[PDB]
Formats: C-alpha cells, sequence, structure tokens
DNA sequence: AGATTTTATGTTTAGATCTTTTATGCTTGCTTTT
DNA sequence: AAAAGCAAGCATAAAAGATCTAAACATAAAATCT
C-alpha cells in the first residue's frame, strides 16, 4: 500500500471459505500462547469482525486463567470502569483512586506483590468509541507494560496508530497478526455510535387543541412555502385553541420535544416556527387531515 | 351531609376500583400477563401517556387481582421515592426480602440477579414514573431492561412514563435486539363521552346523579377533553362546581351558568402602570426588542418627568419590574449586573391594554414618541 | 461529653432555650401614647382579625372546612406579591379551625407547617415534617421512609393533617421529587393530607413545575391582589385604634404613596413607624403631614445625585468624561482609553491638571466600588470596559444645579 | 446474543482465585525452550552490560 | 468498661447541565483567471 | 470557456457562564474485640 498524493491534490462457497479461514486462525492459538509467554502482546488487524475469534481464544485456551474481557466497541465504557474492575474484582482492593494514573501505579504495586497470578486482558477494538483519546491509550500501554498482565487486542480503524507514539508503541510490545476473517461487523456496529409516518404516529396521540395548533402551523407553512410566534398566538386566541401565552409556549415545547417543529430565533427577538418536512409531504399530510 | 357534600366527597380524585374508561387497555394488559404466564417466558413492557389518563390506576387494579396473586409475585416501586438512580436495586431487595452482604449497590445487583436466576414464581416488577431513572450513561435503566433477556430469568417488568418516545430516544440500544425491546402501550387521552361515563359512574356510586344534569356534564367534558383530556382536571372542576355552589347557595341541580363561569375563570400600582406603558412604547417604536432595565428606566424617567409625577430610582425600579414579573406579564433574563438584565414582554399589547384598564393614560404614553 | 447533648437534642428531649434578660421589661402604663402607636404599628403584631381580607378568609375557610369534614384530603395553591396578607390569612384560618375543633364543632386535625426558605436543601422538608410529628430529628431518607409508612398505609384512627407549605418555589429543583411527593401523598386514599401551598408568582405550576406535578396541584387556586389606596388606609387606621396620634391626611399620604409602588403592607407599617420616630424627636405628639413627607423621602430614598455631588473633583471630571464618550461613540460600553482622552480634554478645558492613568484607575476603582459605574478588574488597564451605572442626565443635574 | 455482549456492562471479569511461566511443563522441559532461554539470557545480559558501560 | 474497625452522614470539589454567545468551518452562490 | 477565489448562510460546535448534581473525601455513630 503506497498511496498517491494526486488523489488528495485533485480532490454458498463463502461459508465454507470463511470456516476454513476461521479454522486456520483457530490453529494459530498455541503459537499465540508461546508469544504471550515471551512478553509480546497480540494485536489483530484483519478486515472483518474478530469478536468470535478472541471469544474462541478465551473459551478454548484461557478457560482457567484470570481474564478481563473489555468490549471497546461499547459507547459508554470508561477507563475508570476498567481500572475499577481490575482493582475491585481481581485484587479485592476496593475502588480505584480517582486519578487513573494513580490507579495504574496501584495496580503495578499490587501485581508486583503477586508473581504467577497472570491477568489476561482481551480488548475487542482497542480503537474503541471511548478509547480514542490519548489518555486511555496511555493507561492501556502502562497496563500492558506489566510482566503479569498479558494483552490481546483488536484493531479496526484505518487511522488507529496516529495516537500511538513511540513510547506507547514500546510499552505495547505488539506482535501484529493478520487475522482477516470476513465476518460482518454485527456487534461492533449494533450500538448507538453507528418522517411523515412518525409525525402521524405522534399526531394521533395529541389532543384536539394541539391538533388545531399544529394544523395552524401546517396551513401557514403551505400558504407561505417559518411563522413568527405572534401570528400563531393571535390565530390561537381567535380560534380559542389556547388560554394564554404560557400554555402555547408549553405546547410548542412539547412539539420541540417530539421534533414536529424547529424553533429558529430571529435577530429582532421574534421566534420562528419552521416545520422540518418538505412541502409535498406536508400537502399530503394536510390532505390526510381532511 | 347533603347531596352537595356527598358529591364533593365522591368526586374524590383518589384510588378507585371501577375504571369505566379503561376496558380495552385492561383486557390487553391482562392478556399480556396471562400469555406470559402460560408461556412462562419473560417479557418487558412500557406503558406511557399523558398525566391523568389512568395508567397507575390500571396497574394498581391489576396488582390486586386474586388470580395474579396466586400465580406471580407482584412488586410495585415508585421511582421518585428512591434516594438516587443507583439506589433502586437496594429498594428492590427490600421488596423481595433478599439477603445481601450489603453496603454497595453492586452486591445488591448481584443478589437480585441471583434471585432472578432461581426464582420459584414469576415476578411482576412495576416501575412507576420511570423517567426519573434516566441519567446520561443510563447504566441503571439498561441493567433493568436487560433482566428479561437474562438466561433463565422469569421477570416481566412494566415501566410507566409520560413520554411517548422515552423508550426509543432513551433506549436506542435495545432496538438492536428484538428480544430486549419493550412492547409499547399508549394510554390515549380521554374523550368527551369517556369523561361523561366517569362522572356518571362516580355520581351513581353514591346516588348523587341528580345534582348534575346531563347537559352541563356534556359542557364540562366537552371543555376538558378538548383542552387536555386528563380526568384529574375534570374531577377537579366537577368538585369545584359543587364547592362553589355550596358557598353561593348558602335539591338544586347546577345550571350551565355556574359551570360556564368556573370554566371561563379557569380556562395596578401606578408605577407598574407607567413601567408597562413605557415598555409597550419602546417595543412598538423600535425594531430591536433587546430592552435592558437601564434602557427602559431612562425612558421611564422621561415619561414620569413629562407626566409631572415623581419617578422611582433604579434600586426601587428593579423591584417594581420584579413585582410585575410575578404576574407573568414579563420575563427577566438575568445578567451580571442589575442594569444589564433583559426585560422580555410575554403578553401581546392587546392584552396589556385590557389589563391596565386606564386607556386615557395609555393613549397619552403611546402618543409620546418624543420622550424616547 | 458532647455526644449526650447532641443525642438529647436529636431526640428532642431538651427544649432549645434562649437566655433571659437580667432586667424586667418595662410596664405598659409608663409608655407614651406615641410609643403605644409605635408598638401597635409594628409589623410583627398581627391583628386577631385582618382588615380587608374577608373574601380570601371565606375562601380558604370553606376549602379547609370541607376538606376536614369530608375526611378526603387534597391540595390548594394560594399566591400573590409579598406583603399582601397571605400567610397571616392562612394561619388565621387554621387558628379559627383549631378554636372550633377545641369546642368539638369540627373534627380534630393535626397542623404541620414548613417553609421552603428555612431549609438548606429541598429534601430537608422530610426532616422537618417528621419533626412536627414525633419530634425526633433523623436523616432525610429515614424520615421519607417513615412518612411514606405513615401516609400510604391506612391506620385507623388516622386524623386529618393539614400541611401548610410556604415558599413553594424554593422546594422545586430539577428532579422535583420533593414537591411530587408532597402533592402525591394526598391523592392516596389512606392519607387524609390537605396540603396548602403559598407562593408569589401566579403562573408557577405552568412556568416551572412539571406536567404531572401541575396535574396533581389541581385547578383550585386563589390570588391575593395588592392592597389598593383605601385598604392600606384601613389597615393602618385599624392598627392605630382610636388614637388620634396620626393625622388622617398623613395616613392617606402614606397609603397613597405606598400603594402606587407595590401594594405591600409592610412598607406602610414601616413608614408609619418611621414617621412616629420622626415626630418623637420634634417633641410633638401628633404625626403631622411633613413628618410623613420626611419619612417617605427617607424610606423611598434616591441618593445618587448626593453621591455625585459629594465626589472629589477628579471623580466628577471622570463622571463627565464617561458620559461624554457615551455621547460621542454612541454605544453604552466605553474602554478606559477613550475615557482618559476625554478626561484630558475636559481637564485641559477646566485648567486643572489630571492625575496620570495609574491614579485614574484608582478613581475608576473607587467609582466601581461605590457602584456609580460598572467596571472590570484593574489588571487589564486602558482596555477595561466602563459602563455608566448612573443615568447621564443625573450627572449634569448634580454638577450644574 | 453472546453473554459477553451486554447492553449495560463494558468489562467482564472471569476471576479464578486471584488474591492480593504461562506454559505447561511439556514446553519448558523441551530442549528448544532451554536453548532459547539460554541464548536470550546471554544476549540480553550482554546488551545491558554494554548500555551500562556506555552510560557510566 | 475501654479500644477498633464499621458504617452512616455531611461537605467539598470535580464534573454534568443549561443557557448565551460567539466563531470557525461546511457548504453555497456567484466570481473570476487561464 | 475551466477551474481557482470572494461574499453569504446556516450549522455543528466552542467558549462560557451559571448551575445543578454525583462521587470522592473527611467525619461521626457504633458494633466489635479485648
Ligand atoms: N378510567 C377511569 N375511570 C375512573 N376514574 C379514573 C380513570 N382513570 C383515572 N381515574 C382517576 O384519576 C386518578 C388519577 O389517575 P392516575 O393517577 O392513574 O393517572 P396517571 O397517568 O398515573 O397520572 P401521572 O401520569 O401523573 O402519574 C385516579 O385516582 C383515578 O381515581
Ligand atoms: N390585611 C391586613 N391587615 C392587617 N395587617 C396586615 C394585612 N396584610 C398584611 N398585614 C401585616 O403585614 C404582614 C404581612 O405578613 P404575611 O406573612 O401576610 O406576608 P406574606 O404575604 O406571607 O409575605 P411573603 O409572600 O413574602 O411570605 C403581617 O405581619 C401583618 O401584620
Ligand atoms: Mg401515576
Ligand atoms: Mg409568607
Amino acid at each position: 500500500f503506497v498511496p498517491e498524493s494526486d488523489g488528495y491534490f485533485h480532490s454458498a462457497e463463502h461459508e465454507g471459505s470463511i470456516n476454513a479461514i476461521m479454522e486456520e486462525y483457530r490453529s494459530y492459538f498455541p503459537k499465540w500462547m508461546c508469544i504471550l509467554n515471551e512478553g509480546f502482546n497480540i494485536l489483530l488487524y484483519g478486515l472483518g469482525s474478530k469478536h468470535q475469534l478472541l471469544q474462541s481464544f478465551h473459551r478454548e485456551v484461557l478457560h482457567k486463567q484470570t481474564v478481563l474481557v473489555v468490549n471497546g466497541f461499547f459507547p459508554s465504557l470508561t477507563i475508570k470502569d476498567m481500572l475499577d474492575s481490575i482493582t475491585s474484582d481481581i485484587l479485592d482492593a476496593g475502588i480505584s483512586p480517582a486519578n487513573p494514573h494513580e490507579a495504574v501505579d496501584m495496580i503495578e504495586e499490587e501485581f508486583a506483590l503477586i508473581p504467577e497470578t497472570h491477568l489476561f486482558l482481551i480488548v475487542h477494538n482497542l480503537d474503541g468509541a471511548m478509547l480514542r483519546n490519548v489518555k486511555a491509550q496511555a493507561i492501556l500501554s502502562r497496563l500492558a507494560r506489566i510482566p503479569n498482565i498479558h494483552l490481546l487486542a483488536s484493531i479496526d480503524h484505518i487511522n488507529t496508530p496516529l495516537l500511538w507514539d513511540q513510547g506507547k508503541l514500546c510499552s505495547f510490545n505488539f506482535s501484529w497478526w493478520d487475522c482477516t476473517t470476513m465476518l460482518p461487523y454485527t456487534n461492533e456496529t449494533a450500538f448507538e455510535n453507528s418522517a411523515l409516518s412518525s409525525m402521524r404516529s405522534v399526531f394521533s396521540s395529541l389532543t384536539t387543541n394541539s391538533r388545531g395548533i399544529y394544523m395552524l402551523i401546517v396551513k401557514y407553512q403551505l400558504k407561505n412555502k417559518g411563522m413568527p410566534f405572534r401570528d400563531l398566538y393571535s390565530s390561537c386566541r381567535e380560534a380559542f385553541l389556547v388560554s394564554s401565552d404560557l400554555a402555547l409556549r408549553a405546547q410548542l415545547t412539547e412539539f420541540l420535544d417530539h421534533k414536529l417543529v424547529k424553533s429558529k430565533r430571529s435577530v429582532d427577538g421574534s421566534e420562528q416556527l419552521t416545520i422540518p418536512i418538505d412541502g409535498a409531504l406536508l400537502q399530503q399530510f394536510l390532505e390526510e387531515q381532511e | 351531609r347533603n347531596k352537595y357534600q356527598n358529591a364533593r366527597r365522591v368526586l374524590n380524585s383518589a384510588e378507585t376500583q371501577n375504571l369505566p374508561g379503561r376496558e380495552s387497555q385492561l383486557q390487553e394488559l391482562r392478556e399480556f400477563f396471562s400469555n406470559h404466564l402460560e408461556s412462562q417466558t419473560s417479557g418487558s413492557l412500557y406503558v406511557s401517556g399523558q398525566p391523568g389518563t389512568g395508567k397507575t390506576a390500571c396497574l394498581s387494579l391489576l396488582l390486586r387481582d386474586p388470580d395474579f396473586s396466586k400465580r406471580l409475585q407482584r412488586v410495585y416501586i415508585n421511582c421518585t421515592s428512591i434516594a438516587s438512580v443507583g439506589a433502586v436495586y437496594k429498594k428492590l431487595c427490600t421488596e423481595l426480602q433478599l439477603k445481601v452482604s450489603g453496603r454497595t449497590e453492586r452486591d445488591h445487583l448481584e443478589a437480585i440477579q441471583r434471585h432472578l436466576k432461581t426464582a420459584k414464581r414469576m415476578l411482576l416488577l412495576v416501575l412507576d414514573e420511570i423517567d426519573q431513572l434516566c441519567t446520561s450513561r443510563q447504566e441503571v435503566l439498561y441493567t433493568i431492561f436487560e433482566w428479561p433477556a437474562l438466561p433463565g430469568s422469569r421477570i416481566l417488568l412494566v415501566g410507566i412514563a409520560n413520554s411517548l418516545d422515552l423508550t426509543d430516544r432513551a433506549l436506542m440500544r435495545l432496538n438492536a435486539r428484538c428480544e430486549l425491546k419493550p412492547r409499547l402501550m399508549h394510554f390515549p387521552p380521554y374523550s368527551k363521552q369517556q369523561i361523561v361515563e366517569i362522572f356518571k359512574s362516580r355520581l351513581a356510586e353514591a346516588e348523587v346523579l341528580d345534582v348534575f344534569p346531563p347537559v352541563t356534564l356534556q359542557l364540562l367534558a366537552a371543555k376538558v377533553s378538548a383542552i387536555s383530556g386528563d380526568v384529574r382536571r375534570a374531577l377537579d372542576i366537577g368538585r369545584r362546581v359543587v364547592e362553589i355552589a355550596e358557598q353561593q347557595k348558602r335539591l338544586k341541580p347546577v345550571q350551565v351558568t355556574q359551570v360556564a363561569a368556573v370554566l371561563n375563570k379557569v380556562y395596578f400600582p401606578l408605577q407598574q402602570k407607567l413601567m408597562l406603558c413605557t415598555l409597550v412604547l419602546m417595543l412598538r417604536n423600535e425594531r430591536n426588542k433587546d430592552i435592558s432595565m437601564g434602557r427602559l428606566h431612562e425612558v421611564y424617567r422621561r415619561v414620569c418627568a413629562k407626566r409631572n409625577i415623581l419617578a422611582l430610582d433604579q434600586a426601587e425600579f428593579t423591584g417594581t419590574v420584579d413585582l410585575v414579573e410575578t404576574r407573568g406579564i414579563l420575563r427577566i433574563m438575568r445578567k451580571k449586573e442589575p442594569r444589564l438584565h433583559k426585560v422580555l414582554l410575554q403578553w401581546d399589547e392587546e392584552e396589556v391594554h385590557a389589563a391596565l384598564s386606564d386607556k386615557q393614560l395609555i393613549a397619552s404614553i403611546l402618543s409620546d414618541t418624543a420622550c424616547l | 461529653t458532647p455526644s449526650q447533648k447532641m443525642k438529647k437534642i436529636r431526640a428532642g428531649e431538651l427544649s432549645p432555650s434562649m437566655q433571659q434578660r437580667t432586667d424586667l421589661p418595662a410596664k405598659d402604663s409608663s409608655k407614651s401614647e406615641l410609643q403605644l402607636a409605635r408598638e401597635q404599628l409594628h409589623v410583627s403584631v398581627v391583628p386577631k382579625s385582618l382588615p380587608c381580607r374577608e373574601r380570601e378568609f371565606e375562601n380558604i375557610y370553606a376549602f379547609l372546612e370541607g376538606k376536614i369534614q369530608d375526611q378526603c384530603g387534597g391540595c390548594m395553591y394560594v399566591s400573590g406579591v409579598p406583603g399582601t396578607g397571605k400567610t397571616a390569612t392562612v394561619t388565621g384560618v387554621i387558628r379559627t379551625l383549631q378554636r372550633m375543633a377545641k369546642q368539638n364543632e369540627l373534627p380534630a386535625f393535626e397542623y404541620l407547617e414548613i417553609n421552603g426558605m428555612r431549609l438548606t436543601e429541598p429534601r430537608q422538608a422530610y426532616v422537618q415534617i417528621y419533626k412536627q410529628l414525633t419530634g425526633k430529628t433523623v436523616s432525610w431518607e429515614q424520615a421519607h421512609a417513615l412518612l411514606e409508612k405513615r401516609f400510604t398505609t391506612p391506620a385507623p384512627r388516622r386524623v386529618t393533617t393539614v400541611l401548610l407549605v410556604d415558599e413553594l418555589d424554593i422546594l422545586c429543583n430539577r428532579r422535583q421529587d420533593v414537591v411530587y411527593n408532597l402533592l402525591d401523598w394526598p391523592t392516596k386514599s389512606a392519607a387524609k393530607l390537605v396540603v396548602v401551598t403559598i407562593a408569589n408568582t401566579m403562573d408557577l405550576p405552568e412556568r416551572l413545575l412539571m406536567g404531572k406535578v401541575t396535574s396533581r396541584l389541581g385547578l383550585t387556586r386563589l390570588t391575593f391582589q395588592p392592597y389598593s389606596h383605601k385598604q392600606l388606609q384601613e389597615i393602618v387606621t385599624a392598627r392605630l385604634g382610636g388614637s388620634e396620634t396620626f393625622k388622617g391626611e398623613a395616613v392617606q399620604l402614606v397609603a397613597r404613596k405606598v400603594a402606587a409602588v407595590s401594594g405591600d403592607a409592610r412598607r406602610a407599617l414601616d413608614i408609619c413607624r418611621r414617621a412616629t420616630e420622626i415626630a418623637d424627636t420634634a417633641a410633638v405628639k401628633c404625626v403631622t403631614m411633613l413628618h410623613v413627607q420626611q419619612a417617605l423621602a427617607e424610606m423611598i430614598a434616591s441618593a445618587k445625585v448626593q453621591a455625585i455631588r459629594n465626589c472629589s473633583r477628579m471623580e466628577q471630571i471622570f463622571l463627565q468624561a464617561i458620559a461624554a464618550e457615551v455621547t460621542r461613540t454612541g454605544v453604552e460600553e466605553t474602554t478606559f482609553m477613550g475615557v482618559y482622552q476625554q478626561v484630558e480634554t475636559i481637564a485641559a478645558f477646566m485648567g486643572v491638571t489630571f492625575p496620570p492613568p495609574g491614579r485614574a484607575l484608582r478613581l475608576c476603582s473607587k467609582l466601581g466600588a461605590e457602584r456609580l459605574i460598572i467596571s472590570e478588574h484593574s489588571r487589564n488597564d486602558l482596555f477595561q470596559k466602563i459602563l455608566l451605572n448612573v443615568s447621564a442626565d443625573d450627572i449634569h443635574y448634580a454638577l450644574r444645579v | 446474543m453472546d453473554p459477553t455482549i451486554s447492553v449495560s456492562k463494558g468489562c467482564f471479569v472471569y476471576k479464578n482465585g486471584a488474591t492480593r511461566s504461562l506454559l505447561g511443563k511439556e514446553v519448558v522441559q523441551q530442549p528448544f525452550y532451554e536453548e532459547y532461554r539460554k541464548a536470550w539470557n546471554q544476549i540480553n545480559d550482554h546488551i545491558a552490560d554494554l548500555q551500562h558501560r556506555s552510560y557510566a
């Protein structure tokens, strides 16, 4: 792979083949055990999902050693959660100190106190959604520096080694391994990190006066191809759809909560009330209400 | 004593046994509990709807059934009552009398999971007002809704909330796995005839049906179901009609005049008058509605000078504008200094003119362009 | 040991006494008539029956008597601008109900009360309501659990309990758990709670309460309108009794100039006390109208022209040059550099030299500590921004006339 | 799905008696592991001796 | 009848939140040299 | 005529600024060991 800069300056059979590929990567495992015994850490950099491969390594080989699986594709994990997990469950040392590097110093002391109590550490997606900051990678490199702790990890993003400087890449004593499974990224993309019908479904739950207020904004939008707030207020007080200003502000706050209406303030202080839907579907919606 | 106090007592707005308006919802909830009992499988559920529509009344009715008392272990937790979002597991342990090694929420969660893995009876965990459990990471709500998908767990949990889309917007991650996402049940707001049937149930439980003629009940429900549709405001105006008629008359059925008067009811100091007139003048004459307290006071002093009456100082003018703010006529956006606070009118001038009730003065202030 | 004292305090077994005077208070008969008016005019002396609040008394009385006799429970929200007789009317209704329940004309009832500004935290109300029941001081979690055990569980013979709640807007916060519990407890049939909530803003349930909390608060409501020109006169002439120590035109001027500002009754009862103290030092025994005019000019004070006239001459040149730069540049916020250039122009006109800018920053700091101007911290000299806090015409009125 | 794939937790302990040489005896008693450990200890100690004698 | 963790509680500080306000940047819409 | 270049415009977002809250830290009540 030797990219050209001119692109920047000008800017079935598959199941059996995948099973043979997975059986070869399953055959690699004793070599990984010897490589982890010599102090190197394992890094996988294939195309497809490597979740099942590292789960098979935890299941078939590390069935009795201490293991902390870490799901790096989790949107909401924190490095405090992982250090708290090690400090509380592996060592029974209680909660880790609030400074993460103090927690790594504590983990290094307590793991210096116990030889031949190895802690395997499997991190699916070391380039995770909350591990992409430099600080969490510094914590993971300081943890992988420990002789007791061994590390297996997955890599998926193309720009991952931009956050590993030579100090982290020396603490991460990686043995790179091309584990290119062709499996789809189901679990890695299942999480949160990666409409006229909904408008009808929320319009059905509204009361009659809320239907009248939204129909007034719909009629003004189709008539003008966002309405100022004062016209909606005078139209509602003429049609008796509201008691005072504050109930109308509560109804528009409910519409902002259910995203039927976008409120764009003007420089003059008037509030504009756009409906964020194209006018053909809005005309069909007005025809649906008749 | 008399029929007036009898109807005022029976409109009540407390817990009830009969629920005439919610019948298909009760049958659907009973069918959900019954099919998930007969299949012996777990099943999450999310009931939602506008306040006052009767969700807690239906689930309080269904947590007192003798047959469900025989078949499943009911638990009701009001989620406002907990000290914190993470403390709810501890409260659940007190609802199940589980033994816990104690004094950390993690061991309470492990005790609840150890009970769920080997429970002898099906568990019905109703979490009323589940919107209080939402935080940011939302570890607690996802941990609770992951319990039906746990291997061998027999919990079936119901979450009551006011939001139509709290499940999707607050729990997008449950959509990825169809075994995890709750079945949804809306509770639609009450119609006019449903509020009339609730009134005709409550007034016939005490046989005080005659104090309300049907015409004025069909006026009251036509107003309330059009405005909001909650039965709490409907029973409140129905109680208020009788407690105003008792004060007013001291059997007379209530007329439409009394209910129309209470429905039209429900649904100044001179310096405050001068402040409102100068604010209306500055809002009319100027395209820029960014009015500060100092920019308003400098015009108010000139208006008081031309009216030949003494003006308040800025330290008293700030308290005067704060007293006008309590009526809802204004809203003051606070800033670093009292002079820099931004007045914002919240009534239209056609309401402010009818509220001041001194048209000869407002005609003088609004024709006084030269003092700006 | 201190721990026995704290345990006897938290158990309520020692009453918190305050030290008594060494000397006896003076006898009532030695007082002058003007002193008798000065002590009848104190705001702490609530009348046994409030003038000009009869309609609100009938409203709160009919609500509370119906909620007590029906044994059902419920809630009410009274509101109005401060000093308008809210809490005095509610406690007067509750004292009348207690006098009636003492004579067995009414069922007996408990009367809890709290106030939202006497609590450091919204949850501390759970500590206080329980303290009006058992008298023990406990943590708010145990107090909330014991209050739920008291109210959710039907325990005959339960007595009706009226929970007055002043200062409802302080108890709100973001979660609104405390106000939700206080308004949700009456809805349960087992609790006979009748909660009354006093507040200032009329629009509070719609402005800052949640939709379910507003739905629980209900539609029964009462608004205390500000006292008018006449009701403030009736209040003060009821406080004075039959005494003629106040002229009627003096009370009329106090009421006319207090009702035009706020409608507060405390302002009238304080201005009349100050007028009595002013008449006392003149050795007159009747509060004539010029004593009321002096007390009104003192207690509706406007002493900024006196501050500009009392400033040192370089500070007056500074106050002229800030308004000169505001007139010149148009915008109301001026940097210190152009203010100093206008200072040098005005000082060259008047003939006095001006202090160098390190002393002009001391002048700006003095005016900003006196709040004649708004100004930043002095560490960023020549580029600090100088708002004028006094109006521009007040400076010319001070330094010309 | 898999028990490791949870919607709530992000880390999953599999503790086996941790309190407060990975290979079995077949590999360590093999002669090639003995000669590899011998050559590696000799080479690493000589390089550390060179680094100390350069820093001294 | 006295010392020791043990636990429940209150305080304080760091972090989440609401809100305004200000800005670079992402895109657009012409605009203009080669 | 082709593709680089200047005002325009909404928008994520960035500061910020108050503000509220959750967890870490100091501390007191108390079973526990002697
Ligand atoms: N269908 C009905 N028939 C008769 N009475 C009803 C019905 N629904 C509700 N009510 C009355 O309304 C009162 C309030 O209902 P409920 O508390 O169940 O509403 P909610 O949805 O729980 O309100 P929130 O969402 O604010 O908690 C109940 O005490 C009950 O007496
Ligand atoms: N109608 C009245 N007649 C006689 N005295 C009155 C009247 N109204 C108010 N006062 C006097 O003014 C004081 C007002 O106190 P009160 O507790 O009523 O004020 P409040 O409206 O509760 O104020 P806030 O709303 O700030 O709490 C009372 O002590 C009373 O002596
Ligand atoms: Mg409810
Ligand atoms: Mg009060």
